[PDB]
């Protein structure tokens, strides 16, 4: 009545709507994933270099899960400016640069864009547009010694500041005054480098603190290093939506006997329609067929005479029917699946053509 | 660790008929008993190929087809680059018992770069200096190799085939399965073939040809292998 | 003055034409706040200088 937009319907067959078997769940299958970036030797090394000689490490062509790094509770200071940590596993650039050093506790804040200080201007400079993260964790139990750890030095005197991502290793004697010195200290000549005095007896803010700064660079070369991409299980004989190694499609997956050469990944038949996919994990060739869809039709003997109708599902096997889930006896024919009309043995003239040589009429509905 | 040389083994280049060689698989998608038309860079049919019997510097252009009728894996190395020095990135490729050995960075090559063999072999003197780089990769007969550099990806396709004829290229058809892909982009314009081992090598023959953009029609059998290829811009018959 | 306050942190985006005045702590990390900031928890609402 809705489709015809009328309050009366005469005898005949009409088409009302369509149906399709809806997918059940979601499955994604991805490669085994390997080649983790070597951050163990960076964040858990035997020792770190001095602040004015900060160690630089290049990370490229590997996978780096920042979720585990962020979940570590041993980091006292964890400051990320370019992106939020929760989105570290999502976006990535072409490579990573790690700058590792050791600074005093109160100087942790000095490693930040647009910040001034002895370390920030004589040892390491950060650009105001720096993107990445800075991680500072206490190393009193490792770097500091009861006898005084003089192994770490920091620059104190220089005429000019440091450029971003610039390292100075010069041992030239600073000449504050106008009197030149031939490499000896004097009235106005002093050593630009001073040794740290980290000791266990020192209070909070004086203990050695290891700082690693990760900066992500996005040169035009393709990105290689960022968080891993999750993988799931597989199902069969239940059409779902799948994301096989970036190839997304909906259908039911079965076993296939077709042969791929060892360099293909997924075949097709014609008109560029995928027909067989090899899973990235177990390397098995499958077959894809979407679940059936069909237009439903209503067979009615006319509103005037009666009010009971029969339903025809076109071109679908009588195995997946789903309120008319049961109704009456269900008939399966070549044209489709018929519900609500009983099948007889006789043979009369045709009234409401159904197809494949058969049709129905009102006696119930036969 | 290299020196100059006196015996200039400079010989005029010969010219050979290309016939119907230089076909590789354009896409990694399986197909069965189909006729698919695709356009790409290829070696045009029935062209002429330059034959070389030190080793000169040859342009790379769009792509390079390199063929060698060899015995017991004679040709080993490949040098790629624009200036072939420490000013611009250079590529070194070495063939061994494994698949390939690749270095991607600026080295210093002299007039006679060669690996050197010791007769148990231990010698490498193709370059002299190593400043910095990150990209290193490790994995009777006729060997065919297609070298392409497309949109930041370096692609090497390879194929080997047993042959008995000496002089001419075989009158046979065989596709070039893909071998190696590098997601690194370089603007290479020149390449050179490494020498083997004073050095004693006079019978070092190879065929060099170039690739151009054009359209082909490929026939895929029921097993997903290319059996026939037909050029388009060749003949009034081929266009039909 | 500190009479103007705004939110920095929220679980998700906001629907058009609606207002939220939930003055509650935010879980900025895997560690639950449980009503206490401690670590990885900050107040979304703060004033302007
Ligand atoms: C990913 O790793 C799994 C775990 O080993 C691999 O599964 C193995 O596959 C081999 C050969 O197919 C079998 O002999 C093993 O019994 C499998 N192990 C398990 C636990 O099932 C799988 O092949 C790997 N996928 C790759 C390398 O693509
Ligand atoms: C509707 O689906 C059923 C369930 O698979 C089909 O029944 C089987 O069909 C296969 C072929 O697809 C035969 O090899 C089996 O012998 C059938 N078994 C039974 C118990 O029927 C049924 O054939 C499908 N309907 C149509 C019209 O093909
Ligand atoms: C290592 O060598 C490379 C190659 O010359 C240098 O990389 C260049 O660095 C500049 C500076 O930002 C960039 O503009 C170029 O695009 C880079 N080119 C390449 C090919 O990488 C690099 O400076 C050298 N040093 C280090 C530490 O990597
Ligand atoms: C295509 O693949 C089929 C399946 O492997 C090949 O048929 C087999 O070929 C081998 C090789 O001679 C025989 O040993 C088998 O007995 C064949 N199987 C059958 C059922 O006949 C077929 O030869 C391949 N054809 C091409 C052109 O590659
Ligand atoms: C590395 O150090 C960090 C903090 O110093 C710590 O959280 C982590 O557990 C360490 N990893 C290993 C493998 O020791
Ligand atoms: C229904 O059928 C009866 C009997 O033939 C007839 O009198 C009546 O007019 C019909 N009404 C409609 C709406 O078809
Ligand atoms: C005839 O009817 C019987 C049941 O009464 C049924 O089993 C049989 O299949 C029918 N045959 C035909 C040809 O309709
Ligand atoms: C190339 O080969 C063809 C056929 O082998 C020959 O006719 C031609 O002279 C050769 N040289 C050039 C420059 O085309
Ligand atoms: C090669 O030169 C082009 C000149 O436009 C430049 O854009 C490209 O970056 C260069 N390639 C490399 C690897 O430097």
């Amino acid at each position: 009545k809705c489709t015809l937009k009328s309050f009366t319907v005469e005898k005949g067959i009409y088409q009302t709507s369509n149906f399709r078997v809806q997918p059940t769940e979601s499955i994604v299958r991805f490669p085994n994933i390997t080649n983790l970036c070597p951050f163990g030797e960076v964040f858990n090394a035997t020792r770190f270099a001095s602040v004015y000689a900060w160690n630089r490490k290049r990370i490229s062509n590997c996978v780096a899960d920042y979720s585990v790094l962020y979940n570590s509770a041993s980091f006292s200071t964890f400051k990320c400016y370019g992106v939020s940590p929760t989105k570290l596993n999502d976006l990535c650039f072409t490579n990573v640069y790690a700058d590792s050093f050791v600074i005093r506790g109160d100087e942790v804040r000095q490693i930040a864009p647009g910040q001034t200080g002895n370390i920030a201007d004589y040892n390491y400079k950060l650009p105001d547009d720096f993107t990445g993260c800075v991680i500072a964790w206490n190393s009193n139990n490792l770097d500091s010694k009861v006898g005084g750890n003089y192994n770490y030095l920091y620059r104190l005197f220089r005429k000019s500041n440091l450029k971003p991502f610039e390292r100075d290793i010069s041992t030239e004697i600073y000449q504050a005054g106008s009197t030149p010195c031939n490499g000896v200290k004097g009235f106005n000549c002093y050593f630009p480098l001073q040794s740290y005095g980290f000791q266990p007896t020192y209070g909070v803010g004086y203990q050695p603190y290891r700082v690693v700064v990760l900066s992500f660079e996005l040169l035009h070369a393709p990105a290689t290093v960022c968080g891993p991409k999750k993988s799931t299980n597989l199902v069969k004989n239940k059409c779902v939506n799948f994301n096989f190694n970036g190839l997304t499609g909906t259908g039911v997956l079965t076993e296939s006997n077709k042969k791929f050469l060892p360099f293909q990944q997924f075949g097709r038949d014609i008109a560029d329609t995928t027909d067989a996919v090899r899973d990235p994990q177990t390397l098995e060739i499958l077959d894809i067929t979407p679940c059936s869809f069909g237009g439903v039709s209503v067979i009615t003997p006319g509103t005037n005479t009666s009010n009971q109708v029969a339903v025809l599902y076109q071109g679908v096997n009588c195995t997946e029917v789903p309120v008319y889930s049961t109704g009456s006896n269900v008939f399966q024919t070549r044209a489709g699946c018929l519900i609500g009309a009983e099948h007889v043995n006789n043979s009369y003239e045709c009234d409401i053509p159904i197809g494949a040589g058969i049709c129905a009429s009102y006696q119930s509905i036969i | 660790q290299c020196v100059n040389f006196t015996t200039r083994t400079q010989l005029p280049p010969a010219y050979t008929n290309s016939f119907t060689r230089g076909v590789y698989y354009p896409d990694k998608v399986f197909r069965s008993s189909v006729l698919h038309s695709t356009q790409d860079l290829f070696l045009p049919f029935f062209s002429n190929v330059t034959w070389f019997h030190a080793n000169p510097v040859l342009p790379f252009n769009d792509g390079v087809y390199f063929a060698s009728t060899e015995k017991s894996n004679i040709i080993r190395g490949w040098i790629f680059g624009t200036t072939l020095d420490s000013k611009t990135q250079s590529l070194l490729i070495v063939n061994n018992a494994t698949n390939v050995v690749i270095k991607v960075c600026e080295f210093q090559f002299c007039n006679d770069p060669f690996l050197g063999v010791y007769y148990m072999e231990s010698e490498f003197r193709v370059y002299s200096s190593a400043n910095n780089c990150t990209f290193e990769y490790v994995s009777k007969n006729l060997r065919e190799f297609v070298f392409k550099n497309i949109d930041g990806y370096f692609k090497i396709y390879s194929k080997h085939t047993p042959i008995n004829l000496v002089r001419g290229l075989p009158q046979g058809f065989s596709a070039l399965e893909p071998l190696v892909d590098l997601p690194i982009g370089i603007n290479i314009t020149r390449f050179q073939t490494l020498h083997i081992s004073g050095w004693t090598a006079g019978a070092a023959a190879y065929y060099v040809g170039y690739l151009q953009p054009r359209t082909f029609l490929l026939k895929y059998n029921e097993n997903g292998t290319i059996t026939d290829a037909v050029d388009c811009a060749l003949d009034p018959l081929s266009e039909t």
